[PDB]
């Protein structure tokens, strides 16, 4: 196997946070790469308010996508524009259609991917970023590519991206680094929204814990100050 | 388009870790191929090289995106 | 020479850093209580300063000076002939039971 | 149990002073880093080795692991 | 007329001079009821059901007001609940309290009643090693003849680990802490008949001091740094005793690569592990926890701490070594390097406890002319 | 006098009195710490939040 | 005796404001 480096992101810090700007992009990937073929069941548009995209933005993109919602009053289900409650639609029925369309491979979910694999937003950037033909000696079947980054060197996972694979908003030159930048990016507020909102409070904690730590180790040393200066002596007749 | 990528990984194969992680990868590659009937390839070879060349790409890589 | 090692073993344990002697520290046991309560006033009122000054040392976390260690040779086994009366009182309880 | 009647002491005698009548950091720094590296000293040689026996069986065993995997 | 008890927490006579090491008994205190009101907040969410259970915890990390931070300081208040108890054992070790023998053994009884309560409590939320931990560690019964075949079908409910094997455990989980709870009172109960011991093992009836001014605000200060190596866990760390592999939901039919319980037991299985034989191994396992029930019959020093022992005490911080290894091994795959290794430090933990450090106090009594 | 008795004369003298000041003081105290600490945040991470960069898309 | 019965020195520990043994502990009690 490969230990995979570790990076300078921009939310390494104790108290850095993510680029939201960034996150912004990396929906962007999921949504014209992967979303074809990944499923993310445990996440809605929703969630995407107040972070990456706005009400209204979020609320234009939920109408692009046509759900199957409502059984009618005729006894029959349908199709809608989506809204802002509903989640990711998934690319696919069901698994067994995945591993029919990929060669008997699984893509997996993308919730929870950062924190399921050893190594993190790390591994996945090196992972896209390490596609290389085999070394000598090396040779693989049909569908199954290399890539040095994973556990036999073997995914069904073809290249996902590269330079100008697709573009985005905000005029960004879109090379296959940058893209895998920001895709790793949102998958880490994915896996973990409370990321932004967890180090407020580990900021909060430390100042107070700063404070109360030696105030109550000056009552400690108050209320046992008595005893810390007591004194004895031995007096028989 | 240019990846910057490939820049930051031309210069860090330039460095010693990665030169002589490239001879034994080259020498492995002369044993495999002038042999024949063998089960012996370069991966390891080829990790520590990427092992050493990505190490350094860490350290430079963002600061151009 | 074990003499020797004896005297290394009892300043490597250091209750005589804390002024104690040996047998201020034998478990409290039911032989050993009835061997304490036999002693006279002086003694065990000794025993109990011995005590009550060294738990107010290690609250403290400190010891005393080297010229109030107890020394290896001034260690007084006070209360073994006391407590090898009392063993041999229970033996003969069980024997007799025997 | 409770307190009067624990055991019997006699001829003792305790000296103390009010808690607001006495500094609660005094020879803070002064006094109390010696006794540290006293407590330290007194016990350390007991503590260490083992563990640090235990940092080179962590390597060695880490290292030979690696080494095992490795090739001919 | 209640407040006679509470006479345990206040006009208490208790030594003098006994420092943190003390603490950790309390604290359990309060991770105990701090993890009660956590857990309980997560039961509004969860579910009990195989096709539910993984979501609900989504629905707590994900939708709920402030629901994520109750399962880090929930699952990581476990973690710090058995940081706790190993330094609040190794005291008793150490420091000799074990003869207190009615509370020693029930000490144990707690032990197991909470150890097995952290293994259900980790199946809950239906992921692959918390599945494939329960598949693998249940089968051990298995090994016993003309039973095992028969137990654990009846534990899982069924043939295999599955909806009913989860189900119970909910309730046999969202209990036992009650019992826990029963448990301590009784614990203390008959150690407010002897007092607690000190760092030299001497009655302490002399130099006993309250309850209420002295050890009440060490035990303020000692629960204020427990709610920040836990909150920082929460707050800067809290994937890092996980597993994240837990984070893919289960499946039966896709057997992760490295299986194992949580750092909390795994010294339990590097010794499992070690031995071939399956029964054998077992008897190992739970031979390695009961052996706190044989230390006060190899009591030989005729002293009681350890301050005043010091072959015991090289000893003793030997054993802490072995068991940071087991724990080590455990983690750590299963080949010829790891192998060696978690067999010799298994056998020194059988051996080290039964035969060294009883051996030593014997020596140390002959240096002592006894 | 110093400060410091002045306090106590007035203030920590009659517990009534004194836990008055606890609650106050904790009004105060919530207000001015959540704004120093946002603030810090804020700096630390500036140019990454939401509404540092909500202005371009109204 | 009893009367031989003396106090130690305390003044490594107590408070700047009460080493003067001349002077009365009241007009800082309300500082302290
Ligand atoms: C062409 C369809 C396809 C697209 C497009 C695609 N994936 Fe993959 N991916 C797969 C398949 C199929 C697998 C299964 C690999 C295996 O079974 O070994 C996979 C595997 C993976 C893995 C590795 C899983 C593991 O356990 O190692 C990751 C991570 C992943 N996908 C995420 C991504 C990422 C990141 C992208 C690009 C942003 C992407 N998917 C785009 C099909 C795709
Ligand atoms: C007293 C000993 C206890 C131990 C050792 C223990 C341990 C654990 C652990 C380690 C987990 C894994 C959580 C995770 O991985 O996210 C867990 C889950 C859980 N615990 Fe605790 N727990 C205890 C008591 C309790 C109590 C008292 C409650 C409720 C009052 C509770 C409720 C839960 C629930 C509902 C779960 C599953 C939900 C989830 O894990 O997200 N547990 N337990
Ligand atoms: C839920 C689990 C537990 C609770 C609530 C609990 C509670 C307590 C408390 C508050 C004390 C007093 C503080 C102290 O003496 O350290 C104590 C003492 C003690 N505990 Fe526990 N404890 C638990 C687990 C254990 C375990 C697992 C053991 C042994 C394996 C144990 C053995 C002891 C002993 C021997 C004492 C008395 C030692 C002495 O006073 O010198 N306890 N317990
Ligand atoms: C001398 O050693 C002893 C001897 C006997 C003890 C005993 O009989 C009990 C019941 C306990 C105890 C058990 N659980 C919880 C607490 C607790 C303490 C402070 C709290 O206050 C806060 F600051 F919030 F944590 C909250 C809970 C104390 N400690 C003993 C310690």
């Amino acid at each position: 196997e490969l230990h995979p480096p570790s990076y300078p992101w921009s939310h390494r810090g104790l108290l850095s946070s993510l680029d939201h700007t960034s996150i912004r992009r990396g929906f962007q990937v999921y949504k014209q790469v992967c979303s074809s073929c990944h499923s993310m069941d445990y996440v809605a548009y929703r969630h995407l308010v107040g972070v990456c995209y706005t009400e209204d933005e979020a609320k234009a993109l939920a109408e692009e996508v046509e759900v199957q919602d409502g059984p009618n009053e005729d006894g029959e289900m349908f199709m809608r524009p989506g809204k802002l409650s509903d989640y990711f639609p998934k690319p696919y029925p069901n698994p067994e259609a995945a591993r029919a369309a990929n060669n008997g491979a699984l893509p997996p979910d993308l919730s929870y991917i950062v924190r399921a694999r050893h190594g993190g937003e790390d591994y996945v950037f090196s992972l896209l970023t390490g596609y290389c033909e085999p070394p000598t000696g090396v040779s693989l079947r049909e569908g199954l590519y290399f890539n040095p980054y994973f556990p036999g060197q073997a995914i069904g996972m073809a290249p996902p991206i590269y330079n100008e694979v697709l573009e985005f908003d905000d005029g960004t030159p879109a090379t296959m680094s940058q893209v895998a930048k920001d895709v790793c990016t949102f998958l880490r507020w994915a896996a973990e929204p409370e990321h932004d909102h967890r180090k407020r409070m580990g900021l909060k904690m430390l100042l107070m814990m700063g404070l109360l730590l030696p105030l109550v180790y000056a009552m400690k040393r108050h209320k046992w100050s008595v005893l810390k200066s007591r004194k004895l002596a031995y007096r028989p007749p | 388009l240019v990846d910057p990528l490939t820049t930051v990984r031309e210069q860090c194969e330039q460095l010693e870790k990665c030169v002589k992680a490239r001879e034994r990868l080259e020498l492995c590659d002369e044993r495999v191929s002038s042999r024949s009937q063998t089960e012996e390839d370069c991966t390891e070879e080829l990790l520590d090289f990427l092992h050493a060349r990505d190490h350094c790409v860490a350290h430079k890589l963002f600061n151009s995106l | 020479w074990l003499e020797g090692i004896r005297k290394w073993y009892y300043n490597a344990a250091g209750f005589n850093k804390l002024g104690l002697m040996r047998d201020d520290t034998i478990h409290e046991n039911d032989d050993v209580k009835e061997a304490i309560r036999r002693l006279p006033e002086n003694l065990y009122d000794d025993r109990v300063f011995r005590i009550k000054r060294a738990l107010d040392l290690s609250m403290r976390q400190q010891i005393l000076p080297k010229e109030q260690w107890t020394k290896y040779e001034e260690d007084k086994s006070y209360l073994e002939p006391y407590l090898k009366e009392v063993i041999r009182e229970r033996k003969e309880r069980e024997e007799w039971a025997k | 149990r409770q307190f009067g009647h624990l055991t019997r002491v006699r001829h003792v005698i305790t000296y103390s002073l009010s808690p607001f009548e006495q500094r609660a950091f005094p020879h803070y720094f002064s006094k109390g880093i010696p006794n540290v590296l006293r407590r330290t000293r007194a016990c350390i040689l007991r503590v260490a080795p083992p563990f640090v026996a235990f940092y080179l069986v962590y390597t060695w065993g880490t290292q030979e692991f690696e080494k095992s995997k490795r090739k001919n | 007329l209640m407040k006679i008890v509470n006479n345990a927490f206040i006009d208490l006579p208790a030594p003098s001079n006994i420092s943190s090491w003390w603490n950790f008994g309390s604290l359990l205190g309060i991770c105990l009821i701090l993890q009660i009101l956590t857990g309980l907040f997560l039961a509004m969410h969860y579910t009990s059901d195989t096709t539910t259970a993984f979501s609900s915890v989504t629905h707590i990390c994900r939708d709920v007001n402030y629901g994520w931070i109750i399962r880090y300081m929930h699952a990581n208040g476990a973690s710090m609940f058995f940081i706790c108890l190993y330094m609040h054992v190794g005291r008793g070790l150490y420091y000799g309290s074990y003869t207190f023998l009615e509370t020693w053994n029930i000490g144990v009884i707690l032990l197991l009643t909470v150890m097995a309560t952290a293994f259900m409590g980790y199946v809950l939320p239906w992921g692959q090693m918390s599945f494939w931990g329960a598949t693998v560690i249940t089968n051990l019964l298995s090994a016993i003849p003309y039973i095992g075949t028969n137990l654990v079908e009846w534990i899982w409910g069924g043939f295999s680990v599955d909806k009913a094997t989860l189900t119970r455990f909910f309730a046999f989980h969202f209990i036992l802490p009650f019992i826990i709870m029963a448990i301590a009172m009784v614990h203390l109960l008959f150690l407010h008949e002897t007092g607690s011991n000190n760092p030299t093992g001497i009655s302490s009836d002399v130099d006993k001091i309250p309850f209420h001014p002295y050890y009440t605000i060490k035990d303020i200060l000692g629960a204020l740094l427990l709610i920040l190596a836990l909150m920082l866990l929460v707050l800067f760390a809290p994937d890092l005793l996980g597993d994240p592999d837990n984070y893919t939901p289960a499946n039966p039919l896709n057997t992760p690569p490295h299986i194992k319980p949580e750092w909390y037991f795994l010294f339990a299985y590097a010794i499992l592990r070690s031995i071939p034989n399956k029964l054998g191994g077992v008897l190992a396992l739970a031979f390695s926890i009961l052996i706190l029930a044989l230390i006060p019959l190899l009591h030989t020093s005729k002293q009681r701490s350890m301050m005043f022992r010091p072959l015991s005490q090289c000893l003793f911080w030997a054993l802490v070594a072995d068991l940071l290894t087991l724990t080590w091994i455990g983690g750590q795959p299963v080949e010829h390097p790891y192998i060696t290794i978690g067999q010799l430090a298994s056998v020194l933990y059988f051996l080290l406890i039964l035969v060294l450090m009883p051996t030593a106090g014997t020596i140390e009594n002959k240096l002592l002319k006894w | 006098p110093t400060l410091t008795a002045r306090l106590y004369s007035l203030l920590f003298r009659r517990t009534s009195t004194f836990a008055l000041t606890i609650v106050v003081g904790a009004l105060f105290f919530e207000r001015a710490f959540d704004q120093g600490a946002d603030a810090i945040y804020e700096h630390i991470n500036e140019g990454k939040l939401w509404k540092h960069i909500k202005h371009k898309y109204e | 005796s009893h009367t031989d019965i003396k106090v130690p020195d305390f003044s490594d520990y107590r408070r700047p404001e009460v080493l003067d043994s001349t002077k009365s502990s009241k007009e800082s009690s309300e500082a302290r």
